[PDB]
């Protein structure tokens, strides 16, 4: 079972890479030492062989979001408006095991030794959440593969052989976005403003006096200036959620995800908006089912997963996250 | 090298030579060495140092500011900066409902490259006029021209020689015209007064890229202004 | 929770770019050699994706007023116009480093890396400051999310091709103002849409940033003080996309309203030093 979710962001998107880089005033990531590099921290980036020139193919950048990512995005966004209002109506109570084996695989950091009996491994394998997104502490296989977020580019044009052929671009993906902070202590100005802060005009001038003592001289103080790497927005991505022998409700708990996927952020940066986008289709093997109105289609699916969620207690993710 | 300028906002303007004679009575009283420091005194008595001021005052829209040419001038201006904004704070804080002391910092580095053409630069607050013999020199242009031209010239030269860097000595001045003459004053209600120019414009064929300070009165905040704004400023 | 509004600039916009820019005169902005240079700040940029050759898709310039600074905007607007004007009786006045965990994210650099206890973070997203600008020691997230600027142009058609079939600017956006050194700015009279998004958010939050954007017209952002950049007037503010805009003000949602009012009645300074105190 193959899901093709074709998405456009809303949005700039910035999913962070780890890597320390940095950054001059005009352009020049990662420069020679002594130009006064500013720190900057890119988007997730993945290199992929694509077809350069003719006959040749080459490994080239082209900046994603991760497919753990996502996972976890529609891992939580199940959890959170599909599995919790059940769960919730019900009145069935999950432990803190359960909690965190839900959300993130496992309980705690230690995986049990021994392997879950075939009747557990089938009884959580038909289950329509525990079935998607395996783990525990037997370490239980989902049934859901989740890739990683391919814009609509040359670069992904070995990636995409089948379909996007058409909506295929050219130039580069990426900005370097600046932010900076103030002390805004160092832009009060006005005594009337400072009234609001209690001990007066003298413990205002008191941080004036610690934050140009630092600046004659390791305790930072604030007002730093930052760039960070984000996506160009209103770009066309592409995602593939694929499926492993699905039950029709674990494949209806993927489209209940896929309904509302639009409230939740496929990126970081939280509170500079980053991540808003709108699912232009989602292919259920090939088939479109997408409308501005959630999806038309895959009846049985969602039959089967209203089905699911009645008869869905706590019980199955408690002896999910029991360990041995 | 480099020049430290620190920029100190008490939300009134205060002049450069006031503010320096303001300084200097509120901590005469503690902490002499600093004080000794800030304003290029000999180490045993009052007497200020002949040689070129390391520290000197200069003029801020909102208050006044420090300039503290190389490494020893912004270290006395590094350790300076805390105790004096905590004097203005006391001070301004003494009378009044009380006022918000804001403080700036900039690193300015220093540099001179010589070039084949004529290069503008306007220096406002000009005090050329210290004995009888160079107000002899300014009744005739001709020979207060090429005083002013030495004078120039001997400016660059003491400034580049204190701040510890070499300047090209095949550089060559020229003086177009000044806009006004004015006197200064060393002390308030003295008779005592200097010759000046002001709104001078001078052309020297190398270009200045920093904060660069000409002729008498350095410590006063007379006579210099930021090159580096001047490159293009029209 | 899926708040824009629609403004409209009546001065210019200068929200300048890091950038060591120089321009000669107005028929190339950017020369290769250095004859008659005359430095330059740009103003903010931001390429985009749209439909520029009628049919394929381009990284094209597009000119903004990035969404950190009206995040800090509306920040000081609720912070400097309700939460001191209703914080300044009753005793309760911020402590230095509370305020600048209010006007900024945190007090100091150096945040620590333990976390702090849930019965904080049920109580602070519930406070309609608090989780609306989290971070602080703990770097909270916080609630409410901040879209930036985004004139309603050509190149911003795929971002904003929902609700706007017309009203839709085309060519140039943008002019050099000098005054030798040049600036670069965005011409008056342009439409811009500022979207305003929070998660799950309480009722007291909502109607913070309801009341703010009543009276987002006093402030300036992205411009010269001295050089009068930075005023504009709001029309057209939608609530989950319903028009709750006039002008005299909001006129509609009045239990948002009542909400915060009883919130800000209601506001105490404790949960402030509790924010600001770096539990290390």
């Amino acid at each position: 079972m193959q899901i093709e979710v074709t998405v456009r962001n809303i949005t700039p998107i910035f999913s962070a890479a780890p890597g320390s880089n940095y950054i001059t005033i005009d352009g020049t990531i990662n420069p020679p030492p002594g130009v006064s590099r500013f720190p900057l921290v890119r988007t997730r980036m993945m290199y992929v062989a694509a077809d350069v020139g003719d006959g040749v193919i080459k490994s080239v950048p082209l900046q994603i979001v991760p497919g753990n990512t996502m996972r976890s995005l529609l891992r939580r966004t199940m959890l959170k408006h599909v599995i919790e209002p059940a769960l919730v109506e019900k009145g069935n109570k999950l432990s803190i095991g359960a909690y965190a084996t839900a959300y993130s695989g496992n309980a705690t950091g230690n995986p049990d030794g021994v392997p879950s009996s075939f009747d557990e491994i089938a009884t959580m394998r038909a289950h329509p959440f525990i079935g998607l997104f395996g783990g525990g502490p037997r370490m239980l296989e989902g049934r859901l593969m989740v890739d990683s977020l391919y814009p609509i580019h040359t670069n992904a044009e070995r990636i995409l052989g089948a379909g996007y052929e058409n909506e295929m671009m050219s130039g580069p993906i990426t900005q370097v976005v600046w932010a900076r902070r103030m002390d805004p202590i160092l832009n009060l100005g006005s005594s009337e403003d400072v009234e609001v802060i209690n001990g007066g005009a003298v413990a205002a001038n008191g941080w004036i006096q610690d934050l140009l003592a630092n600046s004659k001289a390791n305790g930072r103080g604030l007002k730093a200036f930052n760039a960070h790497e984000v996506v160009i927005p209103g770009l066309k991505w592409v995602w593939r959620i694929s499926l492993d022998r699905p039950t029709d409700a674990q494949v209806g708990l993927v489209l209940l995800a896929l309904n509302k996927m639009t409230n939740e952020r496929i990126a970081g940066g939280h509170s500079k908006d980053y991540g808003r986008f709108v699912i232009d289709g989602v292919s259920l093997n090939g088939e479109q089912v997408w409308s501005q109105s959630g999806i038309t289609g895959g009846e049985q699916y969602f039959d089967a997963v209203a089905e699911a969620i009645d008869g869905l207690s706590s019980k199955e993710f408690e002896q999910f996250a029991q360990s041995a | 090298m480099f020049v430290k300028q620190v920029f100190f906002d008490l939300g009134a303007r205060i002049h450069a030579d006031e503010a320096r004679a303001l300084v200097a009575k509120l901590l005469d009283d503690t902490q002499p060495g600093l004080v000794s420091a800030l304003m290029n005194y000999m180490p045993a008595s009052k007497t200020s140092k002949t040689e070129f001021p390391l520290v000197q005052f200069s003029n801020f829209n909102q208050g006044f500011a420090l300039l503290g040419f190389g490494e020893v001038g912004a270290q006395i201006l590094s350790d300076a900066t805390p105790i004096i904004h905590d004097a203005m704070a006391k001070l301004f804080a003494s009378r009044g409902q009380g006022v918000v002391v804001q403080v700036s910092s900039r690193d300015v580095p220093l540099s001179c490259e010589k070039r084949p053409y004529g290069l503008q630069y306007t220096v406002a607050k000009m005090v050329v006029q210290k004995k009888h013999e160079h107000r002899e020199r300014l009744a005739n242009p001709e020979t207060g021209k090429v005083f002013l031209e030495g004078l120039f010239l001997r400016s660059l030269e003491r400034q580049a020689a204190a701040v510890g860097m070499v300047l090209p000595r095949d550089l060559v001045v020229s003086f177009k015209g000044a806009e006004r003459v004015s006197s200064v004053k060393l002390r308030p209600d003295s008779t005592l007064a200097h010759g000046s120019l002001r709104h001078a414009v001078f052309e020297v064929n190398a270009r200045l890229g920093g904060l660069w300070s000409v002729g008498f009165l350095l410590s006063k905040g007379f006579g210099h202004i930021n090159t580096d704004l001047q490159l293009g400023q029209g």
